[PDB]
């Protein structure tokens, strides 16, 4: 649904409601859907424009006061219906561009205050080498583990804990002090995970493959390895398990958990892989 | 902004 | 180890072959190990009865068999000490190629015993402009 | 919009070791003896639809 | 130390007898996986015809 | 054997910097002729300076 | 059970094994796929005879369809009840004999080790 | 400067008191055996 800049203000103002209208067919008809509003601030720009050319009086930042009732109408149409209304769903993934990282503004504040989570993105992390540049401290999801597979819960709890510790300690660590091994292990594992969570553009991965990779990263098959080598460790392991161990992936996709059998099989596969391959450490 | 400059002045 | 095999007479080793298994404690941790009595009885074919030591309660094996046994022990030990040791005690396996070849052969033979049946092709009915239309 | 099997989608065997040659050859020979036959039983039909 | 080393290395190689039992199944299985392969090929051809 | 004296706290200006500089000079001068060098130190700063 | 025969492979006998493995994987990816839904296609000509106005080539096309489906189900029920394969099953039996001989001598080795432990402990 | 100071402080305190907690965990059960489940 393209409401571009040459397209008039009312079309830019109507496009997200049109998208929600197209998605309510799925939501009501027992099907599922996802809707991505891109440049949700241009909607508010267009509403400001309309009200100011209709001589309506402004508020703060020259916006009207009905911006909350502009976004609430729109985002309250996303919903998960019951088993009597079909069982459908409409997920929402709004997008917002801040200026100088100022999230103390009006529109960012409203939309953060009316959403079930946040995914912050930073330029410091985008240029340091972390791509996607997601800050996992500020980023949250109130739903959380309930929207997560058990196989992914098992790994991601430990991952979040380790990354919290690493984020706490790394700033002090970077000053050239000399630390014990219990802390050097924290730094090593945090660097490994930070180098694991990087991804190329238009290169998404399945859930089972994410599970396997984060297993390799969490059980310590990347701590001694060099940080710069993980970008090829990842791809070689992906190719290996996609070629010779699709059955493990199918089992994870079906059962949606990690039994001890799959645990042992995955560990054996990783051991075979490290045997067959060689890296800088 | 203001909060940034005030916090910086306090810290310094 | 020594070349001192206990006599299996009951006056010396009470209850040798009353059951089909032997047991031993191994090492400082004294790990348990169970051994078949037939595997053990293989030794008493090499045992020499002229020689009897230690109150005439232990016989001696023949040196050939005893040293074969020692060499097997030594080989296992040095394999344990080395890192490039074989992961198995099997020799060069060379029958994976034949298995692959017969698998591909059966696959192809099925694929081309299908299309003998699935292409009887009695006749066809092609629509042709001017005649069939 | 008819769907006829493309015989050439079948693939013959790749030899690996010498001991298999006495099987592989009998396979590939019979495969040709089926491929040409099938070809004929195809094109005869294709002709006898058009007389 | 010698007893322990020999014991653990024999534990390492205790698994080497299961190679033979696995090989025996091969002839029993593939002569069933082929009869349950020709069927699927037939149905593949049917599906492709219908879709066309 | 090169005994390098240094501190354990920071904010000491560049005294440990100059110490480690002279030590690097001495080591690179004495390892050319073939004299095998060993390094003793006092303080964590010299360690952090010459580890890598 | 023969799928758990991996670790007894060597790098000289690796590619062959992988070939075999991928072959079987291909086969199973065929079979499960073409037996999971069963038969959801089952086209119904009552719809298309009405929705189409020509009804002159549609008839011959349907005739072709039912003429091919007859021979398909025929071949199916015919196969649903030699010598060309024994020439490889002999290779298989030779391989089995070699494997049994290798297992035999390895068991001899481990038996000698157990005998050594028994002698030492006694 | 703000996040800089805060994170440096947090890391230093964490390390220091991690060491101290390790030491106290070493020397606890001796000086307080009434908690030690070895005697229970």
């Amino acid at each position: 649904v393209a409401a571009t800049a040459s397209e008039a203000a009312p079309l830019q103002f109507l496009a997200p409601y049109s998208g929600c209208a197209m998605g309510e067919w799925f939501r009501d008809s027992g099907r599922h859907c996802v809707i991505i509003y891109d440049d949700l601030s241009k909607q508010a720009t267009a509403y400001r424009q309309m009200s100011l050319l209709l001589r309506r009086p402004p508020g703060r930042e020259a916006y009207p006061g009905d911006v909350f009732y502009l976004h609430s109408r729109l985002l309250e149409r996303a919903a998960k219906m019951g088993d009597k209304s079909g069982g459908g769903s409409l997920t929402a993934l709004p997008v917002i561009e801040t200026q100088a990282g100022d999230v103390s503004a009006y529109i960012p504040t409203n939309v953060i205050s009316i959403t079930d989570g946040q995914i912050f993105l930073e330029t410091e992390l985008f240029y340091k080498g972390i791509r996607p540049a997601i800050n996992v401290g500020l980023s949250v999801s109130r739903v959380g583990s309930a929207a997560q597979v058990k196989a992914m819960k098992q790994v991601a709890g430990t991952m979040k804990l380790e990354l919290a510790q690493y984020r706490e300690v790394a700033a002090f660590a970077q000053f050239g002090s000399d630390l014990d091994a219990s802390t050097r292990q924290l730094l090593t594992r945090g660097t490994a995970l930070t180098e694991l969570l990087k991804q190329r553009q238009y290169s998404p991965m399945k859930n089972s493959v994410q599970v396997c990779v984060l297993y390799c990263g969490v059980k310590g098959y990347l701590d001694p390895l060099d940080p710069k080598e993980i970008s090829r460790f990842e791809s070689l392991f992906i190719d290996y398990i996609n070629a010779n161990h699709q059955d493990i992936l199918k089992t994870i996709e079906t059962e949606k958990e990690l039994s001890e059998k799959t645990e042992a099989k995955l560990r054996a596969a990783v051991d075979e892989f490290v045997a067959m391959n060689e890296f800088k450490k | 902004d203001l909060k940034i400059v005030a916090a910086r002045m306090k810290s310094v | 180890m020594l070349n001192f095999i206990p006599k299996r007479c009951p006056s010396v080793s009470l209850l040798f072959g009353k059951r089909p298994v032997q047991r031993i404690e191994v090492g400082q941790a004294r790990h348990q190990l169970e051994i078949p009595v037939e595997t053990i009885e293989k030794i008493y074919e090499g045992v020499d009865s002229r020689l009897e030591y230690h109150n005439k309660d232990y016989n001696a094996m023949k040196w050939k068999d005893f040293m074969k046994l020692k060499l097997d022990a030594y080989h296992l030990l040095e394999a344990s000490q080395s890192e490039t040791a074989a992961k198995s005690a099997l020799s060069d396996l060379n029958w994976f190629s034949d298995l692959a070849d017969i698998y591909s052969g059966q696959q192809t033979m099925a694929e081309m015993d299908v299309a003998l049946k699935a292409q009887g092709e009695q006749k066809l009915s092609y629509p042709i402009q001017g005649k069939n239309i | 919009g008819f769907e006829t099997i493309h015989e050439n989608s079948i693939k013959p065997v790749a030899p690996l070791s010498e001991n298999s040659k006495g099987f592989v050859e009998f396979v590939n020979t019979q495969l040709e003896i089926t491929k040409a036959k099938l070809r004929n039983a195809r094109l005869t039909a294709f002709a006898h639809a058009f007389v | 130390m010698g007893e322990e080393s020999v014991y653990k290395q024999m534990k390492k190689y205790a698994t080497d007898t299961k190679c033979l039992d696995y090989l025996s199944t091969f002839r029993t299985e593939v002569e069933d996986q082929i009869a349950n392969y020709k069927v699927a090929l037939v149905s593949q051809m049917r599906r492709q015809l219908t879709e066309r | 054997a090169v005994l390098a004296l240094s501190s354990d706290k920071g904010l000491c200006g560049g005294v440990n910097s100059f110490v480690a500089k002279q030590a690097r000079i001495v080591i690179k001068e004495n390892e050319m002729a073939g004299n095998a060098v060993q390094v003793y130190g006092v303080g964590d700063k010299i360690r952090s300076a010459l580890q890598r | 059970s023969w799928m758990s025969l991996a670790p007894f492979v060597a790098p000289n006998n690796a590619a062959a094994w992988r070939k075999l493995r991928d072959g079987a994987q291909e086969v199973q990816t065929v079979i499960e796929r073409q037996s999971t839904p069963g038969k959801p296609q089952q086209i119904d000509w009552a719809k298309w005879e009405s929705q189409i106005a020509h009804k002159d080539i549609l008839n011959c096309l349907k005739t072709f369809y039912t003429n091919q489906v007859q021979i398909l189900d025929r071949a199916l029920g015919a196969l649903e009840t030699c010598e060309g394969a024994e020439k490889g099953w002999a290779l298989f039996d030779a391989a089995l004999s070699a494997c049994a001989k290798s297992v035999e001598k390895s068991e001899e080795l481990l038996s000698n080790g157990a005998r050594a432990l028994w002698v030492s402990c006694s | 400067s703000v996040k800089f100071m805060d994170q440096k402080r947090s890391g230093e305190e964490t390390v220091y008191f991690k060491k101290e907690d390790e030491a106290l965990l070493r020397n606890l059960l001796a000086n307080h055996p009434e908690y030690d489940p070895k005697y229970s």
